[PDB]
């Protein structure tokens, strides 16, 4: 995220880190079982991690657990980047909680001029 | 905007989305249905390598996720989100086939 702030620790309780031996791509809860994100992130073997703050300290509140099935949509294209989604179902259901929790998929699309709110672990620079 | 690091502790950043017509004027030929910018013009402000897959969540709903530009926060080169209120179905559908 670049020219952003540092969030409220917990205060996006629907981000997780995809880790593969170190953070490398983020990532959303919106069922205890299944994790959404972009089929350009795709690597056979992915770790979740939810309840993150500081990724480089275990602060206590996190829950690590493997992916079991990762299902990227059938029809993404890697040239264009159409239809770049994946599903990610853990292996264990995470146990939702204060600074764990699901973020409701859209009831429509959104209008123009829309007031977002972006995160991440990505580069600052 | 230049030069890198990845930090430890959660960034945020609050964007508006932008009319398919800014998003399209800055990407000819490139965008699709199933993409939206989110962002601003002027640049300096925008997400990057590490945040793909990230959330885009307006008014308590995922509507995007972290997929493409050109760099990051570039001037005229927001970022490109993938439009998720085009994929609920897909998304039960799979959910409840796995
Ligand atoms: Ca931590």
């Amino acid at each position: 995220i670049v020219g952003g702030y540092t969030c409220a620790a917990n205060s996006i309780p629907y981000q997780v880190s995809l880790n593969s031996g170190s953070h490398f791509c983020g990532g959303s809860l919106i069922n205890s079982q299944w994790v959404v994100s972009a089929a350009h992130c795709y690597k056979s073997r992915i770790q979740v991690r939810l309840g993150e703050h500081n990724i480089d300290v275990l602060e206590g509140n996190e829950q690590f657990i493997n992916a079991a099935k990762i299902i990227t949509h059938p029809n993404f294209n890697g040239n264009t980047l159409d239809n770049d989604i994946m599903l990610i179902k853990l292996s264990s259901p995470a146990t939702l909680n204060s600074r764990v929790a699901t973020v409701s998929l859209p009831r429509s699309c959104a209008a123009a001029g829309t007031e977002c709110l972006i995160s991440g672990w990505g580069n600052t620079k | 905007s230049s030069g890198s690091s990845y930090p430890s502790l959660l960034q945020c950043l609050k964007a508006p989305v932008l009319s398919n017509s800014s998003c399209k004027s800055s990407y000819p030929g490139q965008i699709t249905g199933n993409m939206i910018c989110v962002g601003f013009l002027q640049g300096g402000k925008d997400s990057c390598q590490g945040d793909s897959g990230g959330p885009v969540v307006c008014n308590g709903q995922l509507q995007g996720i972290v997929s493409w530009g050109y760099g990051c926060a570039q001037k005229n080169k927001p970022g490109v989100y993938t439009k998720v209120c085009n994929y609920v179905n897909w998304i039960q559908q799979t959910i409840a086939a796995n």
